[PDB]
């Protein structure tokens, strides 16, 4: 039940709520007040989904889907079989995610480490909240939120995107995408570079970080360094998500026409709007 | 407020770092570039040296030729007018030959010939660049992980511009060179194949793309959270585990009930990343060669 | 059909890859132990991988993992409950004893070396000719702890040569000796360096280094563990 080096770290302390009341583990898992909160929220949420499944009349995971209130309910309550369950499951999800982040903070404090991890996770939570809470509220109805189902949530992405034409033309979406692709690129290279150093050609000694800098300067004329790469992966992945949330929060609110038409502002600039030739003359 | 190690508070500099020698032909290395204090807030201040070499030159010349061929066509589409060039920059497009030319090299310059020439240059640029990622590791005695990883990106690329067109019987299936047009091509590809959301390899590619950001956010944040114990010195933590690697593993064991090592996180990393383009390339390559309509295929599972 | 074949194959491949990855990541810390240090009955469904060996540079030897695990140091903690899963109370001063968030690992009592075989980390005074290139130069500033008292003054910065970065501040105490403070644990301000982790009376307790111009992987761990431990353990002497 313990890693060989684990015991010296399992001291008391670090909790945010409850003093020593929940300061303990179950197998590998730390508990804490927020472990209890997470269990409660997640448990209710899952039970409510299983109840929503009965009211839908299916048990197949590819078919279970919990849809938010239809648009006519606005921002109000809805009968359970018709949107109410979604609404309660969403409060449960939120409670679970935030509890999970706060439990991570208790773990950081016990371990004497920086808070970077729950801080990073809070970006994902902010993205979920943009879709299920912030955007629907600004738009005036819960029904603009995505439904909880494996394929139905995809139907929502497709339908929502094509409401605005080819969603590729959302410029915040272009930036988000660029961060996603760049992040995967940098993840590949970081993993590969560390491993190429740690696992050199047969019979050779482990290479050093000096070799890692060298390899990347040889290759592209720069190396960000070992601190920098971890700063970078973190920045790229949080930026991707910041821009994801941004790209959606602005859609259906400040911009609601076809995203491709947004780009006319540049073509219509007085200096060149009226010169013939090219694509737009 | 405590210091968070996102940006450095104090930079230091010493003699330009010329790098490890090992088996590298030193005649082929530039001098050092300048030193960017701006960069140094976040990463290393030093630029260069870079390695040149014969393959290097070839790859760069080829890459330029690809870039210039597209840009020449763009200027032409702009009727040589600077103002129209900038106005319409994202709208220009160098397009592959029409279906009727099939796989032949016999289309006119203005109607696909130029596309093939640009593509030719892109092909030698990328592959000789691949050669360089292998060769620069070799000369340093390092593993070949970078070149193996790069090969997975190359695979989606080769599938899109080369292998899928060949299997379909025409260059018209390939992607055009343009900012907006490559996007239109992408949206169209999905429409014409019954919605890529029903392609299991597209959904896998997404799981991995999102998984990469999840994992890089996790790893990057973890290393920074343990940088106060020297956590980013990962190679020496692998050789001689410290309290950084242990606090890191235990953060995760305690949170989610399992954990990595300092070396093995890097393997979860490389694989999470390469599988984006591995599964992606497969999903595209199957699209239209074997499966005409993902929604249809999905209804039969087979 | 071929797509069906590819997808079924992929999932088999992926199960194999996850198995490979989880077992690679069992090269340290396993087998699992009970709280008393004996092998736990339940090791889980993944077995240990075959050993691999890393050849270390500069005559430092090799590392083979998995291998026998031991702490190689005394752990001054005791149970607080009669069953598994509860915290272990420090039996003395956890800062002095190096447990909890004050923990250190029995790393090699040698300095990390760069690719040329020289000490990776050196005081800047001995690093030719490294200098501050941007930001407030901390050298000469008073050092303040979380009790808002002055603990000493910065007399140098220890720098990583091959990576050109600041790693520690060397701080001189009232008695004329120095300590290392991790760069990540200090805040360089215009008139001072502020250290939230430690009150000023804890500075003398920071683990000392044996030679004044180098620091070993073991000494770094003890210094860094001790300073981080102050977050939890100096909290009574801190201080809104
Ligand atoms: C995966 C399915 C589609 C596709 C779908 C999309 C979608 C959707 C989006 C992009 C976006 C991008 N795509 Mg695309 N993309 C495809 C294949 C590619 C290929 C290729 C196969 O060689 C290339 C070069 C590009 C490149 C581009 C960039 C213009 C842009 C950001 C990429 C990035 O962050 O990379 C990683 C970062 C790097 C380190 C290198 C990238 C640097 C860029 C600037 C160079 C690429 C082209 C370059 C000539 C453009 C210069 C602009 C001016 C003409 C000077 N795409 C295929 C066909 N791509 C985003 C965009 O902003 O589009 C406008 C976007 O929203
Ligand atoms: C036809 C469809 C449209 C489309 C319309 C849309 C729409 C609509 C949306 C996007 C959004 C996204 N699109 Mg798009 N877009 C399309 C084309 C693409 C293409 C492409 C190559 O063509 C790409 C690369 C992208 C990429 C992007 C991303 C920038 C973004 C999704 C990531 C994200 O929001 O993360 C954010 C991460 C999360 C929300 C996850 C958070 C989860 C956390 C908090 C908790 C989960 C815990 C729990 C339940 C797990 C279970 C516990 C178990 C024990 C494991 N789109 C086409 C043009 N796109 C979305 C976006 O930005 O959303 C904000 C969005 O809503
Ligand atoms: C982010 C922008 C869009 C959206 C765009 C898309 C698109 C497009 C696709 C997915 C796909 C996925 N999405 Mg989605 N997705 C959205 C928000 C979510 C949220 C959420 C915010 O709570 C969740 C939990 C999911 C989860 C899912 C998975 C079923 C599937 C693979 C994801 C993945 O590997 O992520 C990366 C994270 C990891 C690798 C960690 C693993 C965690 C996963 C496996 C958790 C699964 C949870 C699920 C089975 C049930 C959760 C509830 C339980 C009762 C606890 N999506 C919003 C609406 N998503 C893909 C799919 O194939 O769907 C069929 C796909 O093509
Ligand atoms: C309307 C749009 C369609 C759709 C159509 C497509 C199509 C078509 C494709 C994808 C593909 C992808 N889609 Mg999709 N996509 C849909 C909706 C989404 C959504 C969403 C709704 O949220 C998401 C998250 C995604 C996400 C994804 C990615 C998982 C995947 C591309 C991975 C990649 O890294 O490629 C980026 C990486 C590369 C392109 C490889 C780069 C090649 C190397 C060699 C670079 C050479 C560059 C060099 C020469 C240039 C130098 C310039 C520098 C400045 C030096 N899609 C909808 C349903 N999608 C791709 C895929 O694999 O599908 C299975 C793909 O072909
Ligand atoms: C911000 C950058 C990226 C990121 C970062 C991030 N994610 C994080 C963290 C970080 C740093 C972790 O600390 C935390 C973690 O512990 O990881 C292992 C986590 C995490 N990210 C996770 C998932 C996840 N992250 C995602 C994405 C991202 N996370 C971003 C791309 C996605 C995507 C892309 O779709 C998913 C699916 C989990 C593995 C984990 C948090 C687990 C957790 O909160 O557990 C507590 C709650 C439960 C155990 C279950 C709650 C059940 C609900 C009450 C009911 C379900 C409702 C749900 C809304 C229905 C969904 C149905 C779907 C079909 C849509
Ligand atoms: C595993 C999946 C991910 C991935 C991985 C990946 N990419 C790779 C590799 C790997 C591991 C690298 O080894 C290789 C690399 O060298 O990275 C630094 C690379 C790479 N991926 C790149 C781009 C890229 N990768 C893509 C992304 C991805 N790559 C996936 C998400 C994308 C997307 C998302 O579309 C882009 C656009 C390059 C940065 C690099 C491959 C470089 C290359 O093939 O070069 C060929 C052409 C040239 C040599 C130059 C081209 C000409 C330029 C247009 C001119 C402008 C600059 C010029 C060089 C200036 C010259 C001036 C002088 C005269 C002074
Ligand atoms: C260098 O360092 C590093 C390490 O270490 C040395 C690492 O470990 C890691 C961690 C990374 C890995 C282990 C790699 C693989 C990780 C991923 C691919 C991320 C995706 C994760 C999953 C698919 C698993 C998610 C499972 C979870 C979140 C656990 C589910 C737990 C429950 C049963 C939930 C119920 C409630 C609980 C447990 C709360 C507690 C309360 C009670 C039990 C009461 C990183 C990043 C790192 O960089
Ligand atoms: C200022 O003006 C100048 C002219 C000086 C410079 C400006 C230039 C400009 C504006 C350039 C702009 C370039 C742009 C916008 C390019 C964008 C390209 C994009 C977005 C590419 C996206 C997809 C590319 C793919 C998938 C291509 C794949 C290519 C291959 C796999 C190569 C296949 C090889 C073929 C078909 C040739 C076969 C030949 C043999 C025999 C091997
Ligand atoms: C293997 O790890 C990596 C580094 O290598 C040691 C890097 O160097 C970079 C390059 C990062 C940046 C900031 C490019 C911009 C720099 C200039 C010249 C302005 C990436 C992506 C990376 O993955
Ligand atoms: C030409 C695209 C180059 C790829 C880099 C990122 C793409 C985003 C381009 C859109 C710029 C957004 N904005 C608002 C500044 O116009
Ligand atoms: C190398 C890291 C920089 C990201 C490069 C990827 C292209 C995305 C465009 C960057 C635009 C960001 N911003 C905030 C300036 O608009
Ligand atoms: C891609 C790297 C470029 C990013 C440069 C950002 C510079 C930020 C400088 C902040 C300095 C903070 N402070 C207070 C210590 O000076
Ligand atoms: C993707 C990063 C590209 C960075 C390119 C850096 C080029 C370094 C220039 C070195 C030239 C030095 N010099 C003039 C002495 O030869
Ligand atoms: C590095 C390995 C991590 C494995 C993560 C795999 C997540 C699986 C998500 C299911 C995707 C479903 N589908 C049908 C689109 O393939
Ligand atoms: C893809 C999501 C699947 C959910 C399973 C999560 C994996 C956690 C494995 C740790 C199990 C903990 N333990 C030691 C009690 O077995
Ligand atoms: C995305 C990959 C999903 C797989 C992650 C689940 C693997 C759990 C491994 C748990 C094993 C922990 N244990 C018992 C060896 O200590
Ligand atoms: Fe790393």
């Amino acid at each position: 039940a313990l890693l060989s080096f684990e015991r010296k770290y399992r001291v008391p302390g670090g909790t945010l709520v409850g003093g020593n009341l929940f300061d303990f583990w179950v197998g590998p898992f730390y508990v804490g007040f927020f472990g209890v909160a997470t269990f409660f929220f997640a448990a209710l949420g899952i039970i409510l989904i299983a109840w929503s499944a009965v009211l839908q009349g299916t048990w197949n995971p590819q078919l279970i889907s919990v849809y938010p209130p239809a648009l006519e309910y606005g921002l109000g309550g809805a009968p359970l079989a018709k949107g109410g369950l979604w609404q309660i499951i969403t409060i449960c999800a939120t409670g679970a995610f935030v509890s999970w982040a706060l439990r991570e903070v208790e773990i950081c404090r016990k371990l004497g480490i920086g808070y970077h991890i729950p801080f990073a996770f809070a970006f994902a939570i902010l993205a979920y909240l943009t879709l299920v809470l912030f955007r629907p509220v600004m738009m005036g109805a819960w029904g603009y939120a995505f439904p909880y189902g494996i394929w139905t949530h995809l139907d929502w992405v497709s339908n929502t995107g094509y409401t605005y034409g080819n969603f590729h033309y959302n410029p915040a979406h272009m930036i988000a995408i660029s961060f996603f692709f760049t992040n995967a690129l940098a993840l590949a290279l970081h993993g590969a570079l560390v491993l190429s150093a740690a696992n050199p050609e047969k019979g050779k000694e482990m290479r050093t970080p000096d070799h890692e800098d060298t390899f990347f300067r040889d290759l592209v004329g720069y190396s960000i360094g070992t601190l920098g790469i971890h700063r970078l992966g973190l920045l790229l992945s949080l930026s991707a998500v910041f821009f994801s949330a941004l790209c959606m929060i602005i859609t259906g609110t400040i911009w609601f026409d076809q995203w491709v038409d947004w780009w006319q502002w540049w073509v219509k600039l007085p200096w060149w709007a009226n010169i013939p030739g090219g694509i737009n003359g | 407020a405590e210091y968070q190690n996102i940006f450095s508070q104090v930079q230091v500099r010493g003699p330009a770092d010329l790098g490890m020698t090992e088996d590298v032909n030193l005649a082929n290395r530039s001098g050092v570039g300048p030193f960017s204090t701006l960069l140094g807030w976040f990463g290393n201040a030093q630029l260069g040296p870079i390695y040149l070499g014969s393959l290097g030159v070839l790859s760069l010349f080829s890459g330029l030729m690809w870039f210039f061929t597209i840009g020449i066509w763009f200027w032409y589409q702009a009727g040589w007018n600077p103002a129209v060039f900038l106005r319409d920059l994202f709208f220009f497009s160098l397009e592959p030959p029409a279906p009727e030319y099939g796989l032949s090299f016999a289309a006119p310059l203005k109607e696909g010939g130029l596309w093939l020439i640009a593509s030719f240059f892109m092909f030698v640029a990328v592959w000789s660049w691949w050669g360089r990622t292998y060769l620069r590791a070799q000369a340093l005695g390092m593993g070949k992980h970078t070149a193996w990883a790069f090969l997975s990106a190359i695979w989606l690329w080769m599938v899109l511009g080369f292998i899928r067109p060949i299997l379909m019987g025409s260059w018209s299936e390939a992607v055009p060179y343009g900012i907006f047009s490559h996007l239109d091509w992408t949206n169209n590809f999905s429409l014409v194949h019954g919605n890529l959301f029903y392609n299991p390899f597209h959904g896998l590619s997404i799981a991995f793309l999102y998984g990469s950001a999840l994992l890089f956010a996790m790893h990057g944040a973890t290393i920074l959270a343990v940088s106060r114990f020297g956590g980013e010195r990962e190679l020496e933590q692998i050789a001689d585990r410290g309290t950084a690697a242990e606090r890191a593993a235990l953060f995760w064991r305690w949170t989610m009930g399992f954990n990595a090592t300092m070396e093995g996180i890097h393997r979860w990393a490389i694989w999470m990343a390469v599988l984006v383009t591995l599964t992606g390339g497969i999903g595209i390559l199957l699209s239209g060669t074997v499966v005409d309509n993902w929604y249809v295929w999905g209804q039969n599972h087979g | 059909d071929l797509a069906s074949l590819a997808i079924y194959s992929f999932w088999i491949f992926l199960a194999g890859l996850i198995y490979y990855l989880q077992t690679e990541n069992m090269r340290e810390g396993y087998p699992l132990e009970n709280e008393d240090g004996t092998p736990a009955a339940n090791q889980g469904p993944f077995p240990l991988p075959k050993p691999k060996t890393f050849i270390l540079p500069h005559g430092r030897g090799t590392l083979t993992v998995p291998g026998p695990e031991s702490e190689d140091r005394p752990i001054a903690l005791a149970r607080t409950a009669v069953s598994e899963g509860f915290p272990h109370a420090p039996t003395g001063d956890p800062m002095k004893d190096g447990v909890g968030p004050a923990s250190w690992v029995a790393r090699r009592d040698l300095p990390e070396l760069d690719g040329h075989g020289h000490n990776k980390i050196k005081p800047m005074k001995a690093a030719a000719g490294f200098h501050v290139s941007a930001g407030k130069n901390p050298i000469g500033l008073p050092v303040r702890g979380c009790d808002l008292e002055i603990a000493g003054k910065v007399v140098d910065i220890w720098v990583d040569i091959p990576e050109q970065m600041a790693r520690f501040l060397e701080v001189e105490l009232k008695d004329g000796s120095t300590r290392l403070l991790p760069m990540q644990m200090v805040k360089v301000q215009s008139n001072r360096v502020h250290v939230n982790a430690l009150s000023s009376d804890l500075f003398a307790g920071i683990p000392t280094i044996k030679s004044p111009t180098e620091v070993t992987l073991l000494e770094e761990d003890k210094i860094c563990g001790y300073v981080a431990g102050g977050l939890m353990y100096a909290a009574p002497k801190r201080k809104s």
